RNA sequence: CGAUGUCGGCUCAUCACAUCCUGGGGCUGAAGUAGGUCCCAAGGGUAUGGCUGUUCGCCAUUUAAAGUGGUACGCGAGCUGGGUUUAGAACGUCGUGAGACAGUUCGGUCCCUAUCUGCCGUGGGCGCUGGAGAACUGAGGGGGGCUGCUCCUAGUACGAGAGGACCGGAGUGGACGCAUCACUGGUGUUCGGGUUGUCAUGCCAAUGGCACUGCCCGGUAGCUAAAUGCGGAAGAGAUAAGUGCUGAAAGCAUCUAAGCACGAAACUUGCCCCGAGAUGAGUUCUCCCUGACCCUUUAAGGGUCCUGAAGGAACGUUGAAGACGACGACGUUGAUAGGCCGGGUGUGUAAGCGCAGCGAUGCGUUGAGCUAACCGGUACUAAUGAACCGUGAGGCUUAACCU
RNA sequence: AAUUCCUUGUCGGGUAAGUUCCGACCUGCACGAAUGGCGUAAUGAUGGCCAGGCUGUCUCCACCCGAGACUCAGUGAAAU
RNA sequence: ACACAGGUGGUCAGGUAGAGAAUACCAAGGCGCUUGAGAGAACUCGGGUGAAGGAACUAGGCAAAAUGGUGCCGUAACUUC
RNA sequence: AGGACCGAACCGACUAAUGUCGAAAAAUUAGCGGAUGACUUGUGGCUGGGGGUGAAAGGCCAAUCAAACCGGGAGAUAGCU
């Protein structure tokens, strides 16, 4: 796949 | 059944006066009064006649003194006595709920006249 | 307040009550409860002292 | 003493003469006819087995057949086996009537119940609906969370979920009994017994006395 | 959880299936036979029955009645003229239905409903 | 079925108009209260020469529901209006002097025989 | 919510074994026709239980 | 650290007992009522609101009581996101400054169609040794177990009064649970009526469509609950803490070492439910099957012909049974479903016609007409003769019986 | 107080009960006069609170109408 | 990227009710959106109604529900009038 | 008259629900703000990467921005895996 999307965002956990 | 309807038969009293939902209705009830048997007489407007045979029955509205009360009475009940007609109104509706919001002047009806 | 991770979980804050005269003082300043807990009781200490002086030189004048 | 298998015919109420109406279930209860009095020689414990109602003979099977022309009874519907109680006694074909009725005045009536399906927890269980608005995704009847964690690591057996309801068989216990009938064999009793018109009702005096 | 319920929904909210009961009950009386699926033909008893023990007592207001279902006039004209009369002492059951297999396309059981006649 | 939060209309003539009920006693978790049963309510507006004011914490006890009580015979007595008669926290015996409108006779029950000679009704 | 690790092709038979087709095995010989239907269908010509019913 | 989603709430719980209540005791600075404290006991129970994102806590008012805890201070592949944990902005403050703060304020994307384990239900195969239709036995397993108030004893014991019991009983509530639709109500977009706007059937009249069921008013069957019925138990066995009796060691003393009694909501049993896959696969009752031929590698073998039994399955009409299988009723010698007839309930004086009214409309016909799922009936339509799987008297050993 | 830590400061009002709210005091950790001070009618998809209405948000869910879910036929992925 | 619930400027603009190019039903005209059939479970989405109570829910009346048009009467503190 | 009011087109995007391997690499449905203006829009220009433009957010500059994209120095360097 030439469009791969940028990942979902992580749980914060700052 | 067979069985429901002859046993609901042998107990329906073939005496029940006939009246349309809408009449001046005097209905007077048994009480017992500690040790007493008084007969209390509970009169209005007939607004509800639910038919189911044994279990049938009617509901008075009388505003009484300070506001309405609506009583709801088994008809073969044996705390019931008299069922009598005082008018008899010419409304056109089966279930006459609508008169809840009315009160005084706008919820006086029409006689039959008949 | 604020923390982060330890906010949600460490429990660091502390209310002593001294119960025969009804004096609580909550003391919530650091992060670790013993330094909060040590000022509890000095601040609890000098009120109960100016709760009494207050009541000594109450009946003075 | 035994039970009476009888059938549900729907409810009424009957109104006492001094002013109070009870809700009455009335159940027809024909003739219980033994068809084997069990006893401690080939079972180890003793009991009877009654029948009643009626088939088409054309649809009853050759080994039932068999089993109830050994007696000469009627091959009528089902057959309820009943646990004696080393005072009553009864022989092979003698006839129950709804007359074991007079004296006593409290029943358990026991009757297969009315299958409300696969109903979720809500109606299952009783369990509480989650707040319908302020936030809620999708969740406003599931049954919440099931278990704890890494320790435990698995539901527990027994653990109240969703599924079948009903359909069971139930006992409504010691019902305070209102009118026998003899020629209408009909077992008035008060109050709700369980499931729809038309099921089998196993009746017999209460033992909780 | 229709315990004693009645009335087959067949995938369509109540006024689109009115509607398909008053095309397809015209239709079936002007045809005399038709071929839909079978659930649809044992719910097309139930609607087309009670128009023809309608038709069956001839007189202003049934006529009206009549038109107030399959909307529609050569039905009513049909009936009332054609039909009410060769069910003059038919005790109900006008109808039948045969099964014939099953749809091609979605394999969907079939059904032709007739009335009872085509006796030419 | 008078339940928390519930204004209910004063029967008597104690000094309150319109009260607000606030708990409901005689058990753990209950969740209303019906034909007779006591509660405890508040006072949300007063006439002025009132024995009661706004905010006087009492027990009342209802006597009026919109609900209805139920007859044994199967009957049901349904009102057009919630209302309740006032009482004393500590001793019962209505702060009210006369009481406007009917009663029901499930209150005639050894301690609002008070209430039921001076009601008019019922 | 997805697989940990793949399953065989041991227990995909396991879990196929209740897809099996089954048989039909009750073909009417009609009464006047001879022909083959199912129970309770019209026929390819169209009698049902000997009789015509099609006519088409 | 090639990620172990972190506070509180919601839903759901589950165990410990260091027991908050209920139950049994000891001591008391125990007269009574009420307490204090300690021992045994985990069977059930264990608030609703204001304030704060809050846990905690303060308060209001209850209660029999408002227990302490483990479970990733249980539970986000269950919900939320108020605080906390980004990016915007500002206040105080610190820094010359970008900026910064367990300092404060306002705004701030919470994904997953479940493979395996588990758990709730519900099925198919085969076993149980000849097959089949049922009826149970009960190993085991589960559900259940809460408590108030009023009254009698009695205003007796106790007390100077003040107040005010033990033990045994009876009625009635609260919370929880089971069942049900007979009542009272919800619903009832499948029933009836009203009514707005517009379109249609040539037009009036009449209905019909579409407008969230157009908007509403009533409501049958069903499901339902606020509604109505019932439940927890009584008892029995063995006990814990405890109380004894007899009784030496130890002339006395002692509930214990020998011996015998009592003693709790805990345990076992009693109540209800699942239940012989209880492979240790059980018991009873019934019905069913008794043909010949030939190959061998003469084996509980294979194999040909004639038969197909009880039964089941399939198909159809279906059901107060159901996601699907399943389960129950019926299949013409038939009421299983639809239709039809009579009823019932519901709604409420149809159309048409007549009269009155200039007309909107009113009266008569008329308590009419229409009336779903309901009730008693009725073969009118639809449930076809069969074909299909399942056979052919059931292994070996030992034992007591007849013969 | 968009500033205040101690602190849910003290008193008053609202409420049965108010860490929020409004008014006041001033003990201003650490407001303050164009990095503006204090007011301010109108305005605001702005922040905090209160009341009347209105109601299934809630006590506590119940029933119904549709579209998926489930069954049959046809084509038939994906993460891992 | 697709025979994709998205985006794209101009011109015409009928009838009844309507202040209206809103909105409802229609004409001319064009479509029924390229899987259907069935059942009528949980549970999810989009809706209807609800006894008694009425914010007790909740962080918060978020979401619902309710109010709604035209004429006429009438309208407070405050104000930069 | 009006950076006036209510409200369609039109421009936008405050709220909730759905969607989160969707119909869609930001949408839909019911509400919502502006709607003679500091509006909005068609078509053509113009500003070019330490540069643009910015009613100012480090926003936007071809689904990319605390320094675009493409080719080169280039096989950078990597005490790291």
């Amino acid at each position: 796949p030439v469009y791969i999307p940028r990942p979902r965002p992580p749980h914060p956990r700052l | 059944s067979n069985i429901i309807k002859q046993l609901e038969q042998e107990q329906m009293k073939q005496d029940v006066p006939s009246f349309r939902p809408g009449d001046t209705v005097e209905v007077k009830v048994w009480v017992v009064e500690g040790s007493k048997k008084r007969l209390q007489a509970f009169e209005g407007v007939v607004i509800a006649i639910r038919n189911r045979g044994l279990h049938s029955a009617f509901t008075v509205r009388k505003i009484s003194n300070g506001e309405g009360v609506e009583r709801v009475f088994q008809t073969h009940s044996p705390v019931v006595d008299s069922i009598s007609v005082k008018r008899r109104g010419a409304v056109r509706k089966a279930k006459l709920y609508y008169l809840r919001e009315r009160t005084g002047k706008a919820a006086r009806i029409k006689e039959r006249l008949n | 307040g604020a923390g982060g991770q330890h906010v949600n979980t460490t429990d660091s804050a502390i209310r002593i009550t001294h119960l025969p005269t009804g004096i609580v003082v909550e003391c919530q300043d650091e992060r670790s409860q013993h330094k909060n807990k040590a000022k509890a009781l000095s601040v609890l200490g000098a009120r109960i002292h100016a709760a009494e002086m207050a009541k000594r030189q109450q009946a003075e004048a | 003493m035994i039970g009476l298998v009888g059938k549900k015919v729907g409810m009424t109420r009957i109104f006492t003469e001094d002013g109070v109406s009870i809700p009455v279930t009335v159940i027809e209860v024909e003739a219980n006819r033994v068809t084997q009095v069990k006893d401690l020689a080939n079972d180890g414990y003793r009991a009877i087995q009654v029948t009643t109602g009626a088939k088409k003979a054309n649809r009853v099977t050759k080994p039932e057949a068999g089993h109830f022309a050994k007696a000469g009874v009627e091959a009528g519907r089902g057959l309820w086996e009943f646990r004696l109680a080393e005072g009553e006694e009864f022989t092979v074909g003698q006839s129950i009537s709804v007359e074991l009725f007079a004296d006593v005045k409290k029943v358990d009536v026991t009757g297969t119940s009315k299958g409300k399906g696969f109903a979720g927890t809500v109606k299952r269980w009783n369990f509480r609906t989650q707040d319908a608005t302020h936030g809620n995704s999708l969740s406003h009847r599931v049954p919440g969370s099931i278990g704890q964690n890494q320790t435990p690591g698995k539901v527990f057996k027994g653990k109240k979920m969703a599924g079948q309801m009903g359909n069971e068989r139930v006992t409504v216990q010691s019902l305070d009994v209102v009118r026998v009938d003899a020629e209408r064999n009909l077992l008035l009793v008060k109050g709700a017994v369980p499931g729809a018109t038309g099921s089998d009702l196993i009746v017999k005096p209460a033992v909780k006395a | 959880m229709r315990h004693r319920k009645s009335g087959r929904q067949l995938n369509r909210n109540s006024s689109h299936r009115q509607a398909m009961f008053r095309n397809m009950a015209g239709s079936l009386v002007r045809h005399e036979i038709i071929k839909t699926t079978l659930p649809k033909a044992k719910e097309l008893r139930r609607v087309v029955e009670p128009l023809i023990t309608l038709a069956k007592t001839d007189s202003v207001a049934n006529r009206r009645l009549a038109f107030a279902r399959t909307r529609d006039n050569e039905i009513v004209a049909k009936l009332f003229n054609e039909l009410g009369p060769r069910f003059a002492s038919r005790a109900g059951g006008y109808t039948r239905i045969l099964k014939c297999g099953f749809r091609a396309g979605d394999n969907a059981p079939m059904a032709y409903i007739e009335l009872v006649d085509r006796s030419e | 079925m008078i339940q928390e939060q519930t204004m209910l209309n004063v029967a008597d003539n104690s000094g309150a108009r319109r009260v607000m009920c606030i708990k409901v006693l005689g058990g753990s978790h209950r969740r209303y209260a019906g034909v007779g049963d006591i509660i405890k309510i508040t006072i949300k507006e007063a006439i002025p020469r009132g024995k009661v004011k706004k905010g006087d914490v009492l027990k009342a006890v209802v006597v009026r529901t919109k609900k209805g009580v139920r007859r044994p015979d199967g009957s049901v007595i349904r009102f057009d209006g919630n209302a309740c008669v006032l009482l004393n926290n500590n001793s019962e015996q209505p702060i009210g002097t006369r009481i406007f409108g009917p009663v029901t006779r499930e209150l005639r029950s050894e301690k609002f025989m008070k209430i039921i000679s001076l009601a008019p009704e019922v | 919510a997805v697989q940990q690790n793949k399953p065989t092709r041991s227990k995909r038979g396991m879990r196929r074994s209740h897809d099996a087709l089954t048989a039909v095995t009750s073909l009417s010989v009609d009464k006047t026709s001879g022909e083959k239907h199912l129970r309770h269908h019209i026929t390819a010509d169209g009698y049902y239980r000997g009789r015509k019913v099609i006519a088409k």
